[PDB]
């Protein structure tokens, strides 16, 4: 009958469903303070309470939307999908959850946005040259991964400000390179040229009408364009239904965020798109450069992978910068560029060989565990993705959904979206811990029989000077008679020392470093046994002074554990299968057996007084093993019957015993045949 | 926590100029007049032909905030054609950097431009303006033959600037030898002695720069931070300098002896583009006089718990050691591009503590992101890395944030106090905020009643308004108003009374006060000087007994404080702030006396006896012990009654237990206080008379060590009581034992032997194991069954060895293992056997004649097993007899044993003995 | 590239200003420099990249211009300012200058010394006559010099050379010379000289062979 | 102080070859881009050549390209231009400059190359003298029939220098006439000697003309 909320959530609706998910409590006056409160559904259901009138709301794991996923991605009208759910109901109770599943497919022939971000140094001008040939035959062997990409254009040479470019110190450098019998170009930031289009061939053209320019600073204004071409979809071209491939062409070092200050730039990179009419960053001269925190959670938010085909002597730079730029790839960029064609096919693959989700908009009090499909059925927890997969793979992740305590009445959308991917799992989530009865109540004074207090879920509740078991003893003085049942057993304390009895249910008058719970002032929440300065160490929960454990912790103290890597041995059995178990240590068996694992015995009657026994029951029909019905999971030795016990002249051990039928019997017990235990019984004792 | 955000000095100048970039303090000894700096470098300002030269403005913080130019220069660029710049003055960002001392103020340039007369080369040398009282001096030793990228054409001599101890000055020069950087230093009276205004490339004598370093650190910028400090132990203070590209973008941080431009430390970031050197600053954070160096890392990219990285900025911190092994912590943001690593300054000791410390930027913070400035205090083991109090920016955008934060300086006590304010820049907004500290006030308050226990008879106060008599009691208020610095004297503390606190929230209002008759009073008390501890007396009422229930539920008196402001602020508002650690909620409870006899005294008769369910106490394990505790109340009742009982850890508290309805159920505390360990439990606040709570509690006893022969628990209750607070103490004590039993056992490898081995004959001079016959190993041990260890034993062997003259078995091997070693009386192994390679019927050692081999056996543990094994050959001699056929035989040995001493000396032993018969049966 | 530059010549009264201006055929961003040339002397830099002076040029010259379109002003011209002046592109290869400004000075009115010469002997000797006229020390520099034998206008083998104008007075000076066969000349008797010329009803200085 | 001089002009037959030297001090020779601008017979600056700091890049006029060679040697501090395949319009004023970033900052004085198929011819010198009275008395000397340019005119060996007047030289059919004129009081003529000295270094000719009474 009484549990938990018995004492936790008597005094509220909300707080019954607040404490357990096993918890109802009843209306109308179906149980009019009977005897049992809250419970579990199942007791106030037999005690009279069975009608719907219980307020027992339950979790449910519902699906909104369904789309089913597509298997080709030229394959539109409908719109190709890449995941299977698209829009999820989740309904909570306060410590409690539900489960879900995100099937994500890395779909075979989904189209592919390209965008080719070049370097326009000088050392690139033979690049430009070779380049001439691209776009035409990237797209070609592309055709393969699918039959429908798009090839757009851009460049950046820096910021055109005093320290990185030659800073204009005569007129000479306003169109450069007038220093070695040559001409190149001004310094311009970021430039847009050509956006995404299906005639490839147009790239051919417009890189063969492109030229370098100079630059004196070294590092590159390449975080700048990445960013631009990143976040600048109406121009680059960026459809939402393809990949989107940055790549980023260059031979050198990039400038970062706050180096900008050498040029009087500080201004804060707030991420935004600055590219205007003239297809060229306005934002050139003011703004600093994106920080690696920028890029990421724009490409990530916005879904585009960055491709870098960068020369071999900075790549150090380069990977480094990737593993805080995550989901992005580095390649090695020949110095004529010839290579792009399959660093750029070989990227997409790489790219597509990952899968990982991210969720946007998650609540504090919400918590999404995840185990992932990584193989087969094999799930690995705690990741958010899977490495190792083909296009046309599927990988598959569980998401457990829980909510700590009782998070405010609204509506959240918690998006669940593979990184790369436009397709997301939508899950609305709301949180059911009212009573209906709690919201349906009309307090209105009177209403609790003769008094002045509230009422709510079908039953009075008069609140602090009305009190009492329905309404009266105001601050006692109707107090001195009624007596009740205040304490167990009628042992006469007051009220179990830290309260006292006031008119059939107790007030506990205390107030200091917790609270108090229960009709006899039962539950403290604060009073418990330390470990090490702590209340059971901080292993599990307390009530009533009852800690109650956490997942793979027991004990008194919860200092116990319940996890038993720290005893298993290494052939995989605990305590090596002679031994106990016990608060992640070993028992010592009888024969004498030592240590962790029971791994020493000298003392042991020779292994051939425990090895008859195997042989005593799986050929003989007698032994410990044969009436325990053990022997066939027990004895995993093979044993063969011999007509003579050889001299092998390897470790066989030579065993002997008498029989119920006073019949000597011998074998040899042979060790490591291959890694296994070998029995040669005599088959004439 | 002491600086305010109620009263800041706020100043700012013309919109778009960036006033805020730098900011410094200018404390002349020419006056008592100190003024602050605020640089701004997009101004416009006289100088003709000159546009956004930028220009630093100096403004005197008593009010007066206007804010007005430093006469630096007034004329237009330094010709040499006319109306030909030699120097750019425009577009040059003067105030991007500003520092000072005494009389100098040396304001910063870092895009200042030079013509060369050697080539038409623009070159971003960058420079200074010193202004020395009224005398103005050209900075710039960046500007030199060495004209371009390659030379020190791009110094940029002006993005961070310090001075030593006495009068050098740094001027970082991030852009030096293909933006390697340098660090430029020269003694300011030199260079103001030796500047000729005709030459625009004056060497100085004693300067100093980092030299050209190798093409590994092309782009590293030293010179974008610097700072100064004790470093290389005692004498010149050395250079700290910021290089944020360093060791691959990672950024390093070099320190360079201040005498001579050789690397003396190296510290270096964690993290690709975190821009470690952003900002460096150094303090003695521990107050133990050595400067540490903290280096900001402002694009610092953490790791949260769901593996993201975020942009926060970090702080890391550097701690000095005379060694020069420098210790480490750090500091990092909360929020995402809320970096900061952007500012570190100094705030000096910001409660006058002993312990310098700094404040830190995060510009970009805050929703709505004006920047947030982190306040905390030094310790001596390093920084409170939790802010106590943060200054926030109170602007929004024009455009761009203002970034408050952004540059800072501090460490300076401009007003009276000597509690040192924060000079913090917004740049975006064209603002610099002073943000000052305010004095810290300890407020000793205490409450005290005197007729703590009430009786309601007593009824001698008159209530003013009726013929009738009042229970009352006395109920006092004292304050002590401790400050340090500069404060009032006279401090205003406005006070409130309330009484029944617990009562009026709906319940009834069981005290009142005589003259008010409401259950409140309140009154504004001025405390002044410290230790003044006046005070007030109130007189309550205890309401009607024909009218109010309640009898045991204590009455509760408090106090409620505020400390004043405009009535104890100074005239520049700088208001007090109480002390932090410093509580306004003090109280006192009162009771009303039940019982008590005519003597109105409760006068408790406490008492506590046990009863022990369990009476020893192993040794070597985790034994359950509980003991039933009585606590009696044979007098009156009690006040706050509780269960304290004294116990060694050794006998680790389970709780009370919840398993007997016979038993009280007491909540019970675990706990040590100041050199204790104590168990305690909840008897009930409102103890009355004839109570009787008896309880279990429930101890672990491991204690595995060679301790003591009982476990002592020493008992008592006890009350808050005005008489006899506590009981007699109940000593029990819990016997501890040494239980060790030990199990003797043994086996012979085969259980039996067949007289016709295959091959077996009879020798004159037997060989090997084939001419002398079978091999029998015959096992013995002694297993510690019982918990307690032993230190000495012995297993005593008889081996049968003579029937009549026939020598049966021949000992071949003794392996022993274990803390074993025997001796043998008869010789081992007579025959030779080199092996290896591994009453006629009863051949007991009461009828052959056996061999004695004893055993010492060691030290074992419990659970350890001690094993003699005799390897034996059965001489074919000796069993095929010749006399008449043969017999079966049983070859019988004995093994016997005793476990003499164990480690447990000072416990009762007895000796542990059995023995065990191990057997052959030889047949044909 | 083609670099156009106006005016051609320019007459200027000290005290008065001036401007020259540059056009090119396509955008030179700032890459143009200003250079001034007087007599017997080479070419010097005034203004470089479109409006930096120099180091010892005054203030008074200041350039200006973007792109496509320059100006060089001149404020209270002074006699030394005299010369020719070009602008010169430092944009796109080849590099190109402007026709160049032949900048004069105006002073006042001032009538030429004449003086007419007859062959010497030396000459006469080797079957050849030259007769020469000076006409130094005059402004405007726009004279008509006529020779006249017997009375009758002659031009052939008439040489005329001007002198630029003289940095200290800055008045012209110009010398006419008549050459003939001796056979010829022993023709006739009167050769005259005959400069019109403001100031003046022209100036005549004649030499009589039988005389 | 910059110094620039140029040296190895003179009168080339067409199609012919002509090297041109340019001797610089009082700078960093090495550290700055060289240049050779000519001044056409129009009074047009052209430029011809240039050639890089260190000597790597070599940019020419069109119409100049492979027929001249622009080059220097930075240890002797000197400027090189070899020309080849010359034509008349090739006859021009050649000077040598130091760059300032596309400016041509400092100038040489110039050498003056002729390229043209008429000899070399010294000049004849007449006096001009007054035919058989004032304050002052103009006198004169004609030189007629020299080629190439150019001519030197002093009187009296430098010691006149008032009152002189040199007309630039004429060309008339592949030879060129110049005149100078000096005035000088009539009291003092002829009883103080005028005598008029002519350098023509083409032909290594000088001639003093004494101016005597008709």
């Amino acid at each position: 009958g009484p549990n938990i909320c018995t004492t936790r959530g008597v005094s509220s609706c909300q707080q019954c469903l607040a404490v357990s998910p096993m918890c109802a409590w009843c209306s109308d006056e179906a149980l009019p303070l009977g005897s049992p409160r809250c419970d579990l559904k199942e007791n106030l259901l037999k005690d009279n309470c069975a009608p719907e009138s219980i307020e027992f709301p339950v979790s449910e794991a519902r699906v909104l939307e369904d789309r089913p996923l597509s298997d080709k991605g030229s394959g539109d009208s409908s719109q190709v999908t890449q995941v299977s759910p698209q829009r999820i109901a989740l309904r909570l109770r306060p410590d409690d959850s539900k489960n879900f599943s995100i099937q994500v497919r890395q779909v075979e022939d989904y189209p592919v946005d390209i965008y080719y971000l070049m370097d326009l140094s000088y050392s690139m001008k033979d690049d430009l040259w070779s380049i001439q040939n691209l776009g035409t035959k990237l797209a070609t062997q592309m055709r393969k991964l699918t039959s429908n990409l798009r090839i757009g254009f851009g460049a950046f040479v820096d910021k055109p400000v005093s320290p990185y470019m030659y800073i204009s110190p005569p007129e000479a450098l306003e169109n450069p390179c007038y220093d070695m019998k040559t001409t190149c170009l001004p310094m311009f930031g970021y430039k847009h040229v050509l956006t995404l289009t299906d005639q490839v061939t147009r790239f051919n053209e417009e890189v063969k009408k492109q030229s370098v320019s100079r630059n004196r600073d070294a590092p590159e204004g390449g975080f700048d364009a990445i960013m631009q071409a990143t976040v600048c979809d109406e121009k680059i071209g960026w459809r939402n239904d393809a990949s989107h491939l940055l790549v980023f062409t260059t031979d050198a070092k990039t400038h970062i965020a706050l180096d900008g200050r050498l040029a009087g730039i500080v201004q804060p990179n707030d991420g935004q798109c600055h590219v205007g009419s003239d297809n060229h960053y306005s934002a050139s001269t003011t703004m600093d450069y994106p920080s690696l925190g920028l890029m990421t959670e724009k490409l990530s938010q916005k879904n585009i992978n960055l491709i870098f085909a960068v020369t071999e002597n900075v790549v150090n730079l380069y990977q480094n910068y990737s593993e805080l730029i995550p989901g992005t790839t580095v390649g090695v960029l020949s110095m004529d560029s010839s290579n792009v064609l399959q660093l750029i096919v070989d990227a997409y693959g790489k790219i597509r060989s990952k899968v990982e989700l991210e969720v946007r908009d998650l609540p504090e009090e919400l918590s999404l565990s995840f185990n992932a499909t990584c193989l087969n059925n094999e799930v690995i927890p705690g990741l958010k993705s899977c490495m190792g997969l083909k296009i046309g793979d599927t990988v598959s992740f569980s998401i457990e959904a829980k909510v700590r305590g009782c998070p405010q009445e609204k509506e959240k959308s918690f998006t669940i979206k593979p990184v790369g991917f436009k397709d997301s799992l939508i899950v609305q989530v709301t949180f059911d811990c009212d009573c209906a009865c709690q919201a349906q109540a009309e307090p209105n004074s009177h209403r609790c029989n003769n008094g002045n207090g509230t009422f709510e879920c079908g039953v009075c509740r008069c609140g602090p000077g009305w009190l009492g078991s329905q309404c009266e003893c105001s601050e006692e003085d109707y107090r001195p008679s009624q007596q009740d049942e205040c304490s167990p057993r009628e042992g006469q304390p007051v009220c179990s020392q830290r309260g006292e009895c006031l008119c059939g249910q107790c007030v506990c008058h205390s107030s200091d470093f917790g609270k108090i719970t229960g009709k006899y002032c039962e539950c403290d929440d604060f009073s418990c046994v330390r470990y090490k300065g702590e209340m059971c160490s901080g292993h599990g929960q307390c009530s009533c002074g009852d800690c109650l454990c956490d997942s793979d912790w027991t004990g008194y103290y919860c200092n116990c554990t319940t996890r038993t890597d720290t005893c298993m041995s290494s052939n995989g059995l605990l305590c090596s299968g002679r031994g106990k178990c016990e608060c992640g240590s070993c028992v010592c068996i009888q024969p004498g057996s030592y240590g962790d694992t029971c791994e020493k015995c000298p003392t042991c009657p020779d292994a051939c007084t425990f090895k008859k026994e195997c042989v005593e029951c799986k050929k003989f029909d007698r032994g410990a093993l044969h009436d325990e019905n053990t022997c066939n999971r027990y004895c995993r030795d093979e044993i063969e019957s011999v007509k003579e016990l050889k001299d092998t002249g390897k470790d066989a051990v030579n065993c002997t015993y008498k029989n119920e039928d006073d019949c000597v019997v011998r074998f040899q017990y042979y060790e490591d045949s291959s890694g296994k235990s070998i029995l040669y019984v005599v088959e004439e004792p | 926590f002491n600086l305010d955000v109620d009263s800041p000095a706020e100043y700012s100048g013309p919109e778009g100029s960036y006033f805020g970039f730098a900011v410094d303090f200018f404390v002349p000894s020419a006056s008592s007049r100190m003024f602050l700096l605020v640089g701004a470098p997009k101004a416009n300002t006289t100088q003709p032909g000159i546009v956004e030269g930028g220009q630093v403005l100096k403004c005197d913080w008593s009010s007066t905030r206007r804010c007005q130019p430093i006469e630096f220069d007034a004329t237009g660029n330094r010709d040499y054609a006319k109306d030909d710049p030699l120097e750019f003055k425009s577009h040059q960002w003067f105030g991007a950097s500003v520092r000072s001392k005494q009389d100098k103020i040396l304001a910063c340039a870092p895009l200042y431009h030079w013509r060369t007369e050697m080539k038409q080369e623009r070159e971003p040398v960058g420079t200074c303006f010193l202004q020395d009282g009224t005398k103005t001096v050209e900075y710039a030793p960046c500007r030199s033959q060495d004209i371009d990228a390659d030379g020190q054409g791009f110094c940029q001599g002006g993005f961070s600037i310090d001075f030593t101890k006495a009068d050098r000055v740094l001027l970082g020069g991030p852009g030096s030898f293909y933006w390697q950087g340098q660090l430029i230093s020269d003694q300011v009276a030199e260079i103001v002695s030796k500047y000729d205004p005709n030459v625009y490339s004056i060497k100085y004598n004693n300067q100093l720069a980092t030299r050209t370093a190798q093409a590994i650190f092309d782009d590293s910028y030293l010179g974008y931070s610097v700072a100064v400090g004790d470093f290389n132990g005692d004498g010149i203070d050395d250079f700290v300098s910021g290089v944020p590209r360093a060791a691959r973008t990672l950024g390093m941080v070099y320190i360079y002896d201040g005498k001579n431009m050789s690397s003396l430390y190296n510290f270096t970031g964690e993290q690709m583009a975190a821009y470690f050197g952003f900002s460096v600053a150094a303090t003695d954070i521990n107050g133990d006089d050595y400067a540490d160096v903290f280096i900001g890392a402002p694009l610092f990219m953490d790791r949260g718990s769901d593996g993201k990285l975020q942009e926060v900025g970090q702080v890391s911190v550097s701690l000095q050691r005379a060694s020069g092994d420098f210790q480490t912590t750090k500091l990092n943001g909360f929020e995402v591009f809320a970096r900061f690593g952007s500012a570190i300054a100094p705030l000096g000791d910001l409660d006058q503590d002993g312990f310098n410390d700094i404040a830190i930027a995060a510009p970009y913070g805050g929703e709505d992101k004006k920047g947030i400035v982190y306040i905390f205090n030094g310790r001596s083991t390093g920084l409170n890395a939790v802010p106590s109090q943060i200054l926030e920016g109170q602007w929004a955008a024009r455009s761009m944030p203002p970034s408050f934060g952004y540059s800072m300086k501090g460490a300076t006590d401009i007003d009276k106090n000597g509690y040192p304010d924060l000079i913090v820049g917004a740049f975006g907004v064209d603002r610099a905020i002073l943000y000052r500290a305010r004095p810290v006030i300890t407020v000793n308050a205490g409450l005290e009643v005197y007729p703590s226990i009430l009786n309601q008879d007593n009824k001698t106060c008159s209530l003013p308004g009726t013929a009738l008599k009042v229970s009352c009691f006395n109920v006092r208020f004292c304050l002590k108003a401790d400050g340090k610095g500069v404060l009032p004297r006279k401090l205003n503390f406005q006070v409130e009374l309330l009484l029944d606190k617990l009562k009026q929230k709906g319940a009834i209002r069981r005290a009142l006060f005589l003259y008010s008759r409401s259950p409140s009073h309140s009154k504004n008390m001025t405390i002044s000087r410290g230790g003044l501890m006046q005070c007030e007396e109130l007189i309550a009422y205890l309401r009607d007994e024909s009218e109010f229930r309640d009898k045991l539920t204590p009455i509760t008196i408090f106090m409620e404080y505020r400390l004043d402001y405009r009535t104890a602020a100074d005239t520049t508002g700088l208001q007090p702030i109480l002390n932090q650690f410093t509580p306004a909620n003090i109280s006192r409870q009162a009771h009303i006396l039940l019982d008590c006899g005519e003597d109105n005294v409760c006068k408790p008769k406490l008492e506590v006896s046990v009863d022990s369910d369990q009476k020893k106490i192993y040794i070597g394990d985790d034994n359950p012990l509980t003991l039933i505790v009585k606590a009696q109340n044979q007098g009156e009742g009690a006040y706050e009654a509780e269960l304290i009982v004294s116990i060694p850890l050794q006998a680790d508290f389970i709780g009370v237990v919840r398993n007997n309805e016979a038993l009280a159920r007491l909540s019970c505390a675990f706990k040590t206080e100041n050199q204790t360990r104590q168990v305690v439990c909840d008897l009930g606040n409102p103890m009355k008379a004839g109570t009787q709570l008896l309880a279990g509690l429930r101890f672990s006893v491991h204690q595995q060590s060679e301790m003591d022969t009982s476990v002592k628990f020493d008992l008592q209750i006890q009350s808050s009581n005005l008489f006899d607070k506590v009981s007699p103490v109940v000593s029990h004590k819990v016997d501890l034992a040494v239980l060790a039993a030990v199990e003797i056992r043994g086996v012979s490898s085969p259980d039996h032997i067949f007289l016709p081995i295959p091959n077996w004959e009879h020798k004159e001079n037997p060989e090997t194991e084939e001419d002398v016959g079978p091999v029998v190993q015959h096992i013995y041990e002694l297993r510690n069954n019982g918990p307690s260890s032993f230190s000495k034993a012995m297993l005593h062997l008889q081996w049968p060895y003579k029937y009549n003259n026939n020598t049966l078995l021949y000992i071949l091997h003794y392996d022993i293992d274990g803390p074993m070693n025997c001796t043998s009386d008869m010789e081992i192994n007579p025959l030779r056997i080199k092996i290896s390679s591994l009453d006629i019927h009863t051949l007991g050692c009461g009828v052959a004649q056996c061999l004695k081999i004893v055993c010492q056996v060691g030290r074992l543990d419990r659970g350890k097993s001690a094993i003699l094994y005799v390897k034996s050959l059965l001489w074919t001699e000796t069993f095929m007899n010749k006399e008449n056929q043969n017999h079966s035989y049983s070859l019988k040995s004995s093994a016997s044993f005793n476990v003499i001493e164990f480690p447990y000396k000072n416990l009762p032993i007895e000796d542990i003995t059995n023995s065990t018969l191990v057997t052959t049966n030889v047949t044909w | 590239l083609v670099m156009t530059q106006t005016p051609a010549t320019l007459s200027v009264t000290p005290g008065d200003s001036v401007s020259l201006s540059c056009r090119a055929s396509q955008s030179i961003s700032n890459h143009l420099h200003w250079y001034q040339q007087k007599s017997h002397e080479s070419p010097r830099l005034l203004i470089k990249y479109a409006s930096q002076s120099i180091s010892g040029i005054p203030s008074r010259f200041s350039g200006s211009g973007s792109g496509t379109d320059f100006t060089l002003s001149i404020n209270s011209v002074e006699t030394e300012d005299f010369g020719m002046y070009f602008c010169q592109q430092s944009n796109s290869w080849p590099h190109t200058f402007g026709g160049g400004t032949k900048l004069e000075i105006k002073r006042a009115d001032a009538a030429p010394t004449v003086s007419i010469f007859p062959p010497s002997s030396e000459q006469l000797t080797s079957g050849g006559a030259s007769v020469v006229c000076f006409l130094n020390n005059f402004y405007p520099k726009d004279i008509n010099v006529k020779w006249k034998i017997d009375g009758s206008e002659r031009q052939n083998g008439v040489l005329n050379s001007w002198t630029d104008q003289d940095s200290k007075d800055s008045t012209y000076s110009m010398s006419s010379t008549l050459t003939l066969t001796k056979d010829e000349y022993e023709r006739h008797n009167s050769y005259t000289c005959e400069a019109t010329h403001k100031t003046s009803s022209p100036i005549v200085k004649s030499f009589n062979r039988n005389e | 102080e910059v110094q620039l001089e140029e040296s190895g002009g003179g009168l080339v037959k067409p199609g012919g070859s002509l090297k041109l030297s340019c001797a610089a001090s009082g700078f960093a020779f090495s550290s700055y881009d060289m240049s050779w601008v000519r001044q056409i017979p129009e009074k047009r600056l052209e430029w011809v050549a240039k050639v890089s700091s260190g000597g790597g890049s070599t940019y020419y006029l069109d119409t100049v390209q492979g027929r001249f060679t622009i080059s220097r040697d930075n240890a002797k501090n000197t400027l090189y231009l070899q020309m080849s395949s010359l034509n008349s319009e090739d006859t021009a004023m050649y000077y040598c400059a130091r760059h300032n970033y596309g400016s041509f900052a400092y100038w040489g004085q110039g050498t003056l190359v002729t390229v043209s198929a008429a000899k070399t011819t010294p000049p004849s010198v007449y006096p001009l003298a007054p035919g058989s009275t004032n304050s002052m008395v103009t006198l004169g000397c004609l030189v007629k029939g020299y080629f190439p340019e150019p001519v030197t005119v002093t009187w009296n060996s430098g010691s006149l220098s008032s009152g002189v007047h040199t007309f630039p030289a004429v060309l008339q059919s592949d030879l060129y006439t110049l005149s100078s004129s000096v005035t000088v009081p009539s009291s003092t003529w002829p009883s103080e000697t005028v005598t008029c000295n002519v350098a023509h270094p083409a032909s290594s000719t000088k001639v003093d003309k004494k101016i005597v009474p008709r």
